[PDB]
């Protein structure tokens, strides 16, 4: 639902949607081809 | 041109598209993860 969302904001005024108190797949993102980028900062994507 | 070595392997491939600056140690994606890994102490150079 935010990734695959009908109209983006723009960048003045950016949106910020919080998630919480669920199950969290991250497999799905990682496997994915449709990113074009995926770089992370802090932690590694394959232990998430 | 001075040094010298054992032996030297020149492996040839082809990549098309975005992603050719992953050929380099250290790197990660899909590309480097799937395709050609590299080693994390490779000595050489890569030309394209
Ligand atoms: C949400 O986005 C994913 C991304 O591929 C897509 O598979 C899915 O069909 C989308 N669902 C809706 C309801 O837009």
């Amino acid at each position: 639902e935010v990734f695959n969302a009908t109209r983006f904001a723009s960048v003045y005024a950016w949106n910020r949607k919080r998630i919480s108190n669920c199950v969290a797949d991250y497999s799905v993102l990682y496997n994915s081809a449709s990113f074009s980028t995926f770089k992370c900062y802090g932690v590694s994507p394959t232990k998430l | 041109n001075d040094l010298c070595f054992t032996n030297v392997y020149a492996d040839s491939f082809v990549i098309r598209g975005d992603e050719v600056r992953q050929i380099a140690p250290g790197q990660t994606g899909k590309i480097a993860d799937y395709n050609y890994k590299l080693p994390d102490d490779f000595t050489g150079c890569v030309i394209a």
